[PDB]
This record gives structure tokens, C-alpha cells and sequence, in this order.
């Protein structure tokens, strides 16, 4: 309990105005880890990174984006742009050679052409379709892309979820706060089909005098429905699948951030021990921030 | 009278109070207090009467 | 302004402005880095002090 003495010291300070000693008091609470903390933290960071990689593999057009810029630069007879560095670069457990890129993309094309018809067979939830999608995600997993392209790859999911969630909360922004339909039945009816107006006119079938006056707001409550239909038809994924994908991306990223954050303060002492030698050109506390 | 006003009771408390007076804000430590007190008047490098 | 011997002279306001905008840029960079809250707090306090 290193925070117990913090109460006994801060409540009885001389009100020090020196930012350096208060910063060192703040960073002195964390202790040093050795030979076990680094390994466990690195394992947690890798688990978070692999969870993030898993999240983007399920999204159907991630493969299409992995492939289409390389297809575009194929027609140039060469790939001299920096995106050749942002190739798949499969991990092994150097310059990009055609003998590797074409070999890796052959099975990618095969999966891209073989995973379409199986989805239509016995619906999206087909066992063989699901396992083939998982296999395609796995063969996508054997790649090690660059963080530059990976950044916008995950930004695509962030923006797509932002758009879909804005279209979602638009429903409460237009009707729940004004018409006041109970959410207890609304949450169950929304997940029913989310493709047609079966529950929209099922509410009309019930008494629901508030819902009876929906025609005046029909031409603005059905626009969100049409937008979410458009999102589904352009992404090729159901609402539940993307909610699961991003709800696990969220906690994978949270775990990675927590691991990196917890690792960081374990070496603030090292940062100070290095920064003290470099003063005096500029300052003493700015060097600490640069070391951080 | 000075003992009456004194709030401390042993050497450790006195060293902690000296450290708190000299370096407010920084939490006292078992060894830092004695190191600072020794360096105040009992180190040749950091003290000299000539 | 330049001096005769090829030197320069400036008011301390240039130093203070350089310090405050250096720390402001560092804070702006830290915010988009999702840095740990203690480092962001330290940088905000440093900006306040500057």
C-alpha cells in the first residue's frame, strides 16, 4: 500500500511549488518490475494486438482493400510506390519479391472466389460457410502489414461504426425523446428483423396511441431504416456481426492500452536517470517529458 | 517547556520531521532522512568550518 | 537585432514565448498519442507554469 503514506504526506506538505519533486512523488508510487513484469506485459500487448488483427479479419472488405491497391500497381508493370513496403509480408516463425506476393495472393483469390457461393447456401449461418470464412480470415492472418496502412485500415472500422451508431441513435434522437415509446419492447423489436417494418407496423397493431401518430414522422423515421439497409447492403455484413466485431476490438484495444500504460511508468525512473545527465542546455523537466 | 512543545517521541520521528521541514512535499524515507541529516553537518565534502 | 561583432541580442520575452509554445506543441502531440494520464497531467502543469 504505497498510497497510504501519500495521504500522510500530501495532507502535511509544506505546499511545495516545485513541479519536479511533485512529479517525482507522483511517479514514485509505481514500483520496478524485473524478469517477470516485462514478459507478462509483452504477452498482454501481443494478445491485444492479435485480438485487433482478428477483429479486422472478419470484415469482408478488408481483404478487398488488402488486394485492390496491389492490383492497381500490378498494371504499372512494377510497384515502385511505398505501398509495396505495405505488402502482406508474411511472418516467419527484405525486398518484396513477386515470387512471394503472387504466391500469397493466389490463395487469396481462391478464397475470395470460393467464399461467396457458400454464404448463400443454407443462409449466412451455414456451418461450412462459417468455417470457410474462418479459414479465409486465417489465411489473411498469416500476413504482417505495416502500421501506416494498418492505421487507416482500423480507422475504416472506427468511421463505419461511428456512422452506423449515429444512424442508430438517430432513432432516439427523433422519436424516443419526443414520442416516448418504452425501450423494454423497443430493444426486443429492433433486434427482431432490422431489415423491414414488421415491428414498425406491429406497434401500430397494438394500442400505442403515441405510435398511432407516426405517419407525420414516417418520412423521417423510415430514413434511418433505409440508411441502415444501405449500410448492410454496402458492407455485406449483418448488424449483429459488426457489433460483435467492434465490441471485441474495443476490449482488445483497451487491454493493449492498459498493458502499455502500465509498462510505461515502470521506467520513468530510467527516464529521469538518463535526463539528468543532459542538463544545462534547455531545462530539466522538459528533457524528462522528451524522455517519456 | 521545549519537550512539552515537542510532538516527536523517538529518533525516527525527529529525522522524519527534519526531512519534512527541509524538503516539503517529498515523502520521507527510512534511509533518506538519515542520509540528509548526515550530509547537513557531518560530511566533509558538504560541510567545513576551516 | 544583430550586434556589431556579429552577435545577437533579444529580450527575455522571446525565451518565454519559445518555452510556452514548445510546451504547447508537445501537449498537442501528447494528446493525439493517447499518452498515460500522468504524463498528460505533467505536461498540462508544465504549460500552466510556463
Amino acid at each position: 500500500a504505497a498510497a497510504q503514506v501519500l495521504s500522510s504526506v500530501e495532507s502535511e506538505i509544506g505546499r511545495t511549488t516545485d513541479p519536479v519533486r511533485m512529479y517525482m512523488r507522483e511517479m514514485g508510487t509505481v514500483e520496478l518490475l524485473t524478469r517477470e513484469g516485462e514478459i507478462d506485459i509483452a504477452k498482454r500487448i501481443e494478445d491485444g494486438i492479435n485480438q485487433v488483427q482478428c477483429s479486422v479479419a472478419e470484415y469482408p472488405e478488408a481483404i478487398t482493400y488488402l488486394l485492390e491497391q496491389y492490383d492497381r500497381v500490378e498494371a504499372e508493370e512494377a510497384r515502385l510506390s511505398d505501398l509495396i513496403t505495405g505488402f502482406v509480408d508474411p511472418n516467419a516463425e527484405n525486398s518484396i519479391d513477386p515470387e512471394l506476393a503472387r504466391e500469397k495472393f493466389a490463395e487469396l483469390r481462391a478464397q475470395y472466389v470460393v467464399t461467396r457461393d457458400t454464404i448463400k447456401a443454407k443462409g449466412r449461418s451455414h456451418a461450412t460457410a462459417q468455417e470457410e470464412i474462418l479459414k479465409l480470415s486465417e489465411v489473411f492472418k498469416q500476413f504482417r502489414l505495416v502500421p501506416k496502412q494498418f492505421d487507416y485500415l482500423v480507422n475504416s472500422m472506427r468511421v463505419m461504426m461511428d456512422r452506423v451508431r449515429t444512424q442508430e441513435r438517430l432513432i432516439m434522437k427523433l422519436c424516443v425523446e419526443q414520442c416516448k415509446m418504452p425501450k423494454k419492447n423497443f430493444i426486443t423489436l429492433f433486434t427482431g428483423n432490422e431489415t423491414s417494418d414488421t415491428w414498425f407496423n406491429a406497434a401500430i397493431a397494438m394500442n400505442k396511441p403515441w405510435s398511432e401518430k407516426l405517419h407525420d414522422v414516417s418520412e423521417e423515421v423510415h430514413r434511418a431504416l433505409q440508411k441502415l439497409q444501405q449500410i448492410e447492403e454496402e458492407t455485406g455484413l449483418t448488424i449483429e456481426q459488426v457489433k460483435d466485431i467492434n465490441r471485441r476490438m474495443s476490449i482488445g484495444e483497451a487491454k493493449a492500452r492498459r498493458a502499455k500504460k502500465e509498462m510505461v511508468e515502470a521506467n520513468l525512473r530510467l527516464v529521469i536517470s538518463i535526463a539528468k545527465k543532459y542538463t544545462r542546455g534547455l531545462q530539466f523537466l522538459d528533457l524528462i517529458q522528451e524522455g517519456n | 517547556e521545549t519537550l512539552r512543545v515537542d510532538p516527536t517521541n523517538d529518533r525516527l520521528s525527529a529525522l522524519v520531521e527534519i526531512y519534512r521541514m527541509m524538503r516539503p512535499g517529498e515523502p520521507p524515507t527510512r534511509e533518506a532522512a538519515e542520509s540528509l541529516f548526515e550530509n547537513l553537518f557531518f560530511s566533509e565534502d558538504r560541510y567545513d568550518l576551516s | 537585432v544583430p550586434l556589431d561583432g556579429g552577435r545577437f541580442a533579444t529580450s527575455d520575452l522571446n525565451d518565454l514565448y519559445r518555452r510556452v509554445i514548445n510546451r504547447n506543441n508537445r501537449l498537442k502531440r501528447l494528446l493525439d498519442l493517447a499518452a498515460p494520464d500522468i504524463i498528460v497531467r505533467n505536461e498540462k502543469r508544465m504549460l500552466q507554469e510556463a
